[PDB]
């Protein structure tokens, strides 16, 4: 009767920095787990812990120390974050008097940039349906585009009339390297909203397409030019 | 140690001087069960002697027989010699025949 | 590992039903059970097996257990859309809090829409707002390919799905010349 | 009338290092033997196998097999969870097992010692702490009773298996366990802590099955004064024992050491203390003390 939360979802670390990744549990159980999840191998048990004050070694704790303050709170600390490094970290809680209920997080995901300064936001622009549609289908898309971002920690989202859709929209799985050359190339991403033109002809209805960036935190102070790549929502709104 | 082994040093036949016979050292009431045994011809290690299996009894208390064939004299004594954690110095049981 | 599951990808057509295998090695082998993974999200509990020959269900999950041949499988019935997400078999070789869980490296399955009626058409952009394009309605054959140049950026398929009509559709962006993007199509295009 | 016994002693030092070995009883004829190092269990009697095929003897080995190595690891966890209530090193006893009785009556046991105390014992369809037992131990017996699937096997070891192996080994083995061996008589002396006295030991030796009767005599009469030691085991299967009587120097006279048992027929071993035979013997046995 509640949920097991991972804080954050996104992380930006950089070569040979402490990572620290926290995850709360209100199911009352004794048990909690952080895992592992590489690309096409499934989940290694890092560390566990049977209750506060205990961390046991998993098959993956090197690299790794964990710390549990209470019943409720499991921290994990990556001790020295690797030059290219990209993980999911995935924690899990278990009842000691059943095996079966065990409960995992929606999991973090960590993107070690060589530097800092290579941080950006992106920059969205919405784009109208094409008139040549309308009279052709009776449908009209509207084309949303996320461009200039790195890492790949974005949320995006459609919004008509002060509320979201989750009808007739589509977003790439996949986001595009704007230059596939270099590693850590910036990050292009598209979505579609795709309504009747009957509604869309009308402008009484509002049309926002949200994109939600994670960034660099008011934590770690920055010493560049330039506006700082904070944690920010970008949104383009189209009437 | 968990407690004090208690060693009993006895033949399998009546004792005949120059004749082939069987001497056993029962070790009993012993915890815990890592115990070191041997047996001693004339304060040296006999070279073969045969260990039965640990086991334990009701009251949970472990036990173990060593054994070997050895010839009883006149002048040739024979020991048992026990290293356990209750003890802090080796204890080493004489074989005495008549007792 | 000790959990092996097959195949690795899976492609349905939208409507049809899937099956996905799982075969293991632990000892005990206590349970077994598959997990429901969305892109970028955690582990949901799809169905929980536990007897020596058994059967579960969850909605449209369902899934047989056989013990003897260490062997597992997993159905989804009238697959949809939302069934994008990969899915993890799982072994606990203790029925104590003292086991230890097996992850298997999981099925990615894709579901590919039925698409009724094609209308290949691309629009032009238009480009709001203030600064001065989308390929759409093809059907599940035609597949678009990302081009060779620097200059132009094209964007994979993608499918949206009108639930208020009864809609479906395929579609692909492209930016930097909207009559020649993306050759390597049909002719039946539009423009 | 017979009890089985399977013992198991498992050791654990620290996180890594842990051994288990066991023995299996019938009476107390051994039965079984299993060492860490041995992957397979061992017959120590040629009619150890009971009545089982050997398909059916693999179903019992290799659901052992799988048990000593999840045991092992289950008993480390425990530690883990228990962070500072307990620690190695640890030692643990179990005996499992049944007692047959005629008609097929038999009942079934499986017992559990900690640090040599006995303190959890399975009964009826779980775990349960004894009395006397500490109280940090109950969370654990938690932990295990909540499967179902140990509580289902070892309801079937102990309510159907067991019974119905050992009327097997009672079949197979029946010879041997029934078999007579008789016992070796011989006397001796060393002196008494008291002034003026003799301690009369008479040695007991060889004998199959343990029932034993040891008593010094004077004629008809019964030394009250008669101590009988524990019965200790000889390498071959056989059981010896010795009665030590008290007396004052030159008393010794008129004494007989007298066996009954149910090898010898109908006919007591007297042995008479300064005897033919006893004179005899003692001269083969002078030594340098
Ligand atoms: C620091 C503090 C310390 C703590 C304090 C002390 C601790 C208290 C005591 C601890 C007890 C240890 C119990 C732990 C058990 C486990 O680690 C594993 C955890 O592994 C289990 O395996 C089971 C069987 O494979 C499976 O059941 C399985 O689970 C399955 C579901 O996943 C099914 O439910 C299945 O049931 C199906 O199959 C069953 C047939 O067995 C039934 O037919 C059932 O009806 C059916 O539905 C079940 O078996 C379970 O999934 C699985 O979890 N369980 C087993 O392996 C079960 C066997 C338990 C054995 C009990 C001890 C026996 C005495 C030892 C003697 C060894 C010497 C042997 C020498 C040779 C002797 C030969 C003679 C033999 C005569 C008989 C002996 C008597
Ligand atoms: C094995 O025998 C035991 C007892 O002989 C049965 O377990 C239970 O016994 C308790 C007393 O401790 C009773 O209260 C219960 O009614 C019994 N259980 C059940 C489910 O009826 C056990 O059932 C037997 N198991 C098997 C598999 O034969
Ligand atoms: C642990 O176990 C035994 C103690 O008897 C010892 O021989 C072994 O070396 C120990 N190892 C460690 C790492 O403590
Ligand atoms: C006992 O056996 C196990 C499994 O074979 C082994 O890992 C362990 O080291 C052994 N312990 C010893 C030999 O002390």
């Amino acid at each position: 009767g509640g949920i097991i939360t991972q804080t954050p979802k996104f992380l930006i670390g950089q070569e040979g920095q402490k990572l620290t990744l926290k995850c709360q549990q209100n199911f009352n159980h004794d048990t909690m787990y952080w895992y592992r999840q590489d690309s096409g191998k499934g989940l290694r048990l890092i560390y566990y812990s049977y209750g506060a004050g205990s961390t046991e070694k998993g098959d993956l704790s090197e690299g790794y120390d964990a710390s549990r303050e209470k019943k409720s709170s499991f921290s994990l600390t990556v001790t020295s974050a690797q030059k290219n490094e990209m993980a999911v970290f995935l924690c899990a809680s278990g009842s000691l008097l059943d095996v079966r209920e065990v409960f995992f997080g929606k999991g973090t995901r960590l993107t070690v940039v060589e530097d800092l300064k290579n941080v950006f936001p992106p920059e969205v622009a919405v784009f109208e349906p094409s008139e040549a549609e309308i009279s052709h289908t009776q449908k009209a898309t509207l084309v949303c585009l996320a461009t200039g971002f790195y890492p790949d920690h974005v949320e995006l989202s459609w919004w008509v009339n002060g509320k979201e859709v989750h009808s007739g929209v589509c977003t790439d799985p996949q986001p595009l390297k704007e230059q596939p050359a270099l590693n850590d190339s910036r990050y292009a991403l598209s979505s579609r909203l795709r309504v009747s033109a009957t509604f869309w002809q009308n402008p009484r209805n509002h049309f926002r397409c949200q994109v939600q960036f994670y960034g660099l935190s008011e934590n770690d102070e920055w010493t560049q030019d330039r506006a700082k790549p904070v944690t920010q929502i970008v949104s383009a709104e189209a009437w | 140690i968990q407690k004090t082994p208690q060693i009993q040093v006895y033949s399998r036949h009546p004792p005949e001087n120059g004749k082939p016979n069987i001497l056993n050292c029962y070790v009993t009431q012993f915890h815990p069960p890592h115990i070191e045994i041997q047996m001693l011809k004339n304060g040296k290690k006999i070279p073969k002697v045969e260990m039965s299996d640990m086991s334990f009894s009701k009251d949970w208390s472990f036990y173990i027989l060593a054994h070997t064939e050895f010839t009883p004299t006149e002048t040739d004594t024979y020991a048992c010699r026990v290293k356990h954690a209750s003890m802090a110095e080796p204890k080493t049981v004489y074989w005495d025949r008549d007792m | 590992t000790q959990v092996e599951q097959s195949p690795q990808s899976l492609v349905v057509r939208q409507g049809e039903n899937s099956v996905l295998q799982c075969n293991y090695s632990v000892t005990p082998d206590n349970h077994l059970r598959w997990f429901k993974q969305d892109t970028g999200k955690g582990l949901v509990s799809l169905t929980v097996l536990v007897d020596q020959k058994d059967k579960t269900s969850n909605g449209r999950y369902s899934a047989t257990l056989d013990k003897d041949a260490k062997h597992s499988t997993l159905h989804i019935t009238a697959t949809l859309l939302d069934d994008t997400a990969t899915y993890i078999c799982v072994v606990g070789d203790r029925g104590s809090a003292l086991g230890r869980l097996h992850f298997g490296a999981g099925t990615q399955l894709i579901v590919i829409p039925d698409i009724q009626n094609p209308d290949p058409a691309v629009y032009q952009l238009r480009d709001s707002k203030s600064s001065d394009c989308l390929f759409t309605d093809f059907d599940s054959q035609t597949n678009v390919s990302q081009s060779k140049d620097s200059d132009v950026y094209i964007t994979d398929k993608c499918v949206l799905d009108m639930r208020s009509m009864d809609f479906k559709s395929n579609s692909a962006v492209a930016w930097s010349a909207c009559a020649n993007a993306f050759n390597n199509i049909p002719e039946d295009t539009f423009f | 009338n017979y009890t089985f016994r399977c013992l198991q002693m498992s050791s654990f030092a620290n996180r890594s290092w842990s051994r288990t070995d066991s023995v299996v009883w019938l009476g107390d004829l051994q039965t079984h033997r299993w060492s860490n190092d041995s992957a397979t269990i061992s017959f120590t009697k040629p009619w150890s196998q009971g009545k089982l095929s050997n398909q059916q003897w693999e179903k019992l080995q290799h659901m052992f097999q799988v048990y000593r190595v999840s045991f092992t690891r289950d008993i480390q966890e425990l530690v883990k969870m228990m962070s500072p209530k307990e620690d190695y090193p640890i030692e643990i006893q179990l005996s499992a097992g049944c007692e047959m009785y005629p008609g097929n009556a038999s009942e079934s046991f499986l017992h559990v010692a900690f640090q040599g105390k006995y303190v959890v014992r399975f009964w009826g369809t779980s775990w349960q702490t004894v009395p006397g037992a500490p109280s940090w131990l109950d969370l654990p017996i938690k932990v295990l009773n909540a499967d179902q699937g140990t509580s289902a096997t070892v309801q079937m070891l102990l309510n159907d298996t067991c019974p119905l192996f050992v009327r097997g080994l009672l079949e197979a083995g029946k010879s041997d366990l029934e078999k007579q061996e008789k016992p070796v008589a011989w006397l001796s002396s060393v002196p008494s802590s008291a002034h003026g006295h003799r301690q009369l030991v008479c040695h007991v030796s060889g004998f199959y099955p343990k029932p034993v009767w040891v008593m010094w005599m004077r004629g008809d009469q019964e030394q009250q004064g008669t101590h009988r030691g524990d019965f200790l085991p000889n390498a071959d299967e056989t059981w010896y024992l010795q009665a030590t009587l008290d007396v004052e120097a030159g008393e010794e006279a008129g004494l007989a050491c007298r066996v009954k048992h149910s090898s010898l027929g109908g006919q007591d071993i007297i042995l008479y203390w300064g005897s033919l035979h006893h004179i005899l013997d003692a001269q083969k046995m002078v030594w340098n003390h």
